RNA sequence: UCGGAGAAAAUCCUCCGAAUGAUUAUAACCUAGACUUACAAGUCAAAGUAAAAAUAUCUUUGACCCAGAUAUUUUGAUCAACGGACCAAGUUACCCUAGGGAUAAUCCUAUUUAAGAGUUCAUAUCGACAAUUAGGGCUCUUGGAUCAGGACAUCCCAAUGGUGUAGAAGCUAUUAAUGGUUCGUUUGUUCAACGAUUAAAGUCCUACGUGAUCUG
RNA sequence: CUCUUAUCUUUAAUCAGUGAAAUUGACCUUUCAGUGAAGAGGCUGAAAUAUAAUAAUAAGACGAGAAGACCCUAUGGAGCUUA
RNA sequence: AACGAGCUUGGUGAUAGCUGGUUACCCAAAAAAUGAAUUUAAGUUCAAUUUUAAACUUGCUAAAAAAACAAAAUCAAAAAGUAAGUUUAGAUUAUAGCCAAAAGAGGGCUCUUCUGGAACGGAAAAAACCUUUAAUAGUGAAUAAUUAACAACAUUAACCAUUGUAGGCCUAAAAGCAGCCACCAAUAAAGAAAGCGUUCAAGCUCAACAUAAAAUCAAAAUUCCAUAAUUUA
RNA sequence: AUUAAACCUUGUACCUUUUGCAUAAUGAACUAACUAGAAAACUUCUAACUAAAAGAAUUACAGCUAGAAACCCCGAAACCAAAC
């Protein structure tokens, strides 16, 4: 009978490689993950569905924030096949009321808070 | 008669089949 | 039918509720628990529903538990599973009903 | 059957995919006890919104303004 | 076409999102007064600042919570270590 | 119809039992809270009151209506088709209407293996034990006439290898679909036989090949 | 019947006159292999292919009209016999 | 003209749990087709589901330990992601499914249990496999699934053969060879012999004598059926 | 779509019934006219008056009075009475 199943818990334990190929060190964790849908539902059961639904992700190829805390965590584990998560990063600090109307998030992962479409120069 | 694989698994067996690696020179024409 | 467990451990129970059903004796009446005569298990106390393991002791009348608990090696006894009803309010409190 | 190349290669960069998001999922930022309580205000308030809006129901108002604005259909050039 | 190479420059794999292709406007009057914003561009703006603001929130809560908690942690802590009254020993106490 | 045991929450699945009996120092009334359950029916029980000096254990049937009994409380079903019509069986090919359907084993062939047959000698000719992602065939639609299309797993005609091939006859295997492949008859014979011939009287597929071409 | 042949009359065919019936979703109405409900003029892949009449054959259109028969059901019927 | 029981009118709009039909637009929501009783299984009533309205307050996912089980279904603290849930009033329809993928049970069917599906793209046509959040105009753009895939090899080939004696044994004889036990001998080198073959014997070989050299599994019945192609980053 | 009627590309008639599936099987030669959902016990909405409402007989511990809102068509074999 096909049914939930649980993942063992060495999946999720890195190794020293991982850590220079994906460029994140083991310390200072990142806060705020980006998650975006790019498979479909259908033909799936009904658990990863209603998941999907919780985490805001209905709409594929747009994204969505959310906390890098164990309580999310646990819920992202189960759709991880259908989901692809990039860490956020802020090279310029957090917006401030001055700057909220001109972030502009790009696809590196980068939320630059000044945007003004011009060469650089 | 080998019952037949959904399409699926046999998508997973052909993509994990054993690679063997292979040596630079042959020894035989090696010294 | 559907003998089981009606009340499972955990669960704040009103006086007079039934908390298991049985054939035969797999639980044994404990503390503010009593015993139907079809040997279901009720609370006569409100308060909360609890399972534990505790030694056996029969009535000396009886005669096939003395017999069998004699034959016990030294070394160990024989155990059971009771159930227990911890109360959850006071009785009564005492209040002023006049000033004379 | 034989599985074509086309098969072969989609299936291994949706695989490389899911790898990466293995590793970012092992660094939790807070524990499980530092998460506890965090967020307790937010969600509260959350509720009120809700409970509110399902106890407003009510009829609405009527006025002699639409009655009496009827008589306008019969308004001409004298 | 190209839209590996693109992402790898850092850019958007579909031409037609965020630049100056795309978010510059269209015309302008040739006595030199600026157009009406596009309709498209005001959406994009409002998404934009809805995303950002919830960065703050989710971020501020999570500060705040990391410190609410070691804070507890000493109560706990001064709370274990205390005393009362006096010790007295032998035939009377 | 109801209960018990296995499968294990399915079954026309595998089994046993029940429509009670024995002993009872005689088991009241009243009443919180629960189980079980479509409905109906069925279980357990604190406190209070009352008799006594608290529970009888063994462990399984039947609604309503309608008739009883007596001095007000009680009694009536193999209604067993067991949610139960107060009381009714056969037969129809003489038949009618409304509709719904319809109309692995075996066995032989080919490959692998090779004890034993073959005077001697495994494989001229056969051949146990087996092996074969091997082929293909208590019961109850076919013939014939006419005209044929096609397969080769070949009966005859043709080209070849081996032989326990002297000649003549034969036995076995390879290649090939060219055209052909008869006429009469039932005493007995569980899908058989008989007479006279032929270079030969092949095995099969084609909704009995074929009934808007015919017929038993 | 082996084994069929010849002639005449009726029918048939051409001209003149009068003039029906069952039938009919629309049709600009092809062959082979495959797919499929033993099933394809219309679907997939190949191939063939100026347009219309007159006279013939009956393989297919699961060809048309069948008051044609066998099996089952209904708290639908009727005839007959009784214990 | 139509008798297993005439014909006509009326009772009569007989009855039919069965067959056929049931006439404008738009928006919104939505099923399963499980359980129980029935002269019931071609039908109906109740639960369960769905649904409209109303009152007011916690629901869904998750869920530690500590139980109850025997040695994944209950149960539901605290949190977190999130917007439903209970009570009251009214109302029908429905009560046979189909294929794929798992686990069993009676042995290909037949039941029971968990998951998924109903393209306008793809797999040749293609209800059930795979990609796919609704539906609109445009001679814009980035992508998803996507019947094809690239017959051998990786201990030997060269030269030879003398003898104690034909070893015992009812076996005539059984001589290396039917057996049957022993199995020794000379010589550089020779098994009382690894095979053939002899009525037994003869005879042919093998191993020995010197002399040389090389070096495991696997990529049938109408008439064939896209066309073709081994190298440009 | 096109400069161009046909050539090129795309496309398995309709209703009903079946397991949400038809190259299955019912029904249709075409035109015009005719040819099939009907009731107010309870509920909801809109008003009048209100411890009372109603133009006599009825209901009432906020009720009572009035309005509006609803449930098809065609088709047997038979049975009985009286004539012919
Ligand atoms: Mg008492
Ligand atoms: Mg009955
Ligand atoms: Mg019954
Ligand atoms: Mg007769
Ligand atoms: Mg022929
Ligand atoms: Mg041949
Ligand atoms: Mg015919
Ligand atoms: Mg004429
Ligand atoms: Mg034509
Ligand atoms: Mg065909
Ligand atoms: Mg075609
Ligand atoms: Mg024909
Ligand atoms: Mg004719
Ligand atoms: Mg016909
Ligand atoms: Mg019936
Ligand atoms: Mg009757
Ligand atoms: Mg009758
Ligand atoms: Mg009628
Ligand atoms: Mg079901
Ligand atoms: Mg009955
Ligand atoms: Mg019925
Ligand atoms: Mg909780
Ligand atoms: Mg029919
Ligand atoms: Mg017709
Ligand atoms: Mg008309």
């Amino acid at each position: 009978k096909f049914t939930k199943s649980r993942i063992p818990d060495k999946v999720f334990q890195p190794k020293p490689e991982d850590h220079e190929k994906y460029g994140g060190d083991p310390q200072n964790p990142h806060k705020l993950h980006i998650v975006t849908r790019i498979r479909s539902t259908k033909r799936r059961p009904y658990w990863e569905k209603d998941t999907i639904k919780m985490l805001g992700l209905q709409k594929a190829h747009s994204p969505q924030i959310h906390k890098n805390i164990p309580s999310v965590n646990a819920k992202l584990k189960v759709v991880k096949h259908l989901i692809r998560i990039q860490p956020l990063k802020l090279p310029q600090g957090l917006p401030t009321e001055e700057t909220m109307s001109s972030t502009c998030l790009k696809s590196t992962g980068e939320l630059v808070v000044q945007w003004h479409l011009k060469p650089v120069e | 008669h080998w019952r037949v694989m959904h399409f699926q698994r046999q998508k997973l067996m052909a993509i994990t089949e054993y690679i063997p690696p292979k040596p630079a020179i042959n020894p035989r024409c090696l010294p | 039918k559907h003998y089981g467990i009606k009340k499972m451990e955990g669960h704040y129970v009103h006086a007079g509720n039934i908390l298991g059903t049985q054939r035969q004796f797999r639980w044994h009446p404990g503390a503010h628990v009593g015993l139907g005569r079809n040997k279901c298990l009720y609370a006569l106390e409100e308060g909360i529903v609890r399972y534990t393991k505790d030694v056996y002791v029969p009535n000396p009348k009886n005669t096939e538990a003395v017999d069998l608990v004699t034959s016990l090696p030294k070394g160990a006894v024989l155990y059971k599973t009771f159930v227990h009803v911890v109360p959850a309010k006071p009785e009564g409190t005492f209040k002023l009903v006049d000033m004379l | 059957r034989t599985v074509s190349f086309q098969a072969k290669e989609s299936m291994i960069r949706r695989l490389e995919v899911e790898a990466e998001n293995h590793y970012w999922l092992s660094m939790p930022y807070m524990t499980a006890e530092q998460e506890c309580g965090h967020a307790a205000e937010r969600r509260a308030q959350a509720f009120e919104a809700i409970k509110a809006a399902a106890t407003s129901k009510f009829p609405k108002h009527r006025y002699i303004a639409d009655q009496l604005d009827h008589l306008n259909i019969s308004k001409k050039w004298s | 076409a190209g839209g590996q190479w693109r992402l790898q420059q850092g850019l958007a794999a579909n031409p037609s999102g965020y630049g100056p292709l795309t978010e510059l406007p269209d015309w302008s009057f040739a006595d030199g007064r600026p157009a009406p914003p596009m309709k498209g561009q005001l959406r994009r703006k409002a998404q934009r600042e809805k995303l950002a603001r919830r960065v703050v929130l989710l971020t501020q809560e999570m500060d705040a919570g990391i410190q609410a908690w070691k804070l507890r942690q000493q109560k706990l802590q001064e709370e274990r270590k205390k005393e009362h009254d006096l010790k007295p020993k032998g035939t009377l106490l």
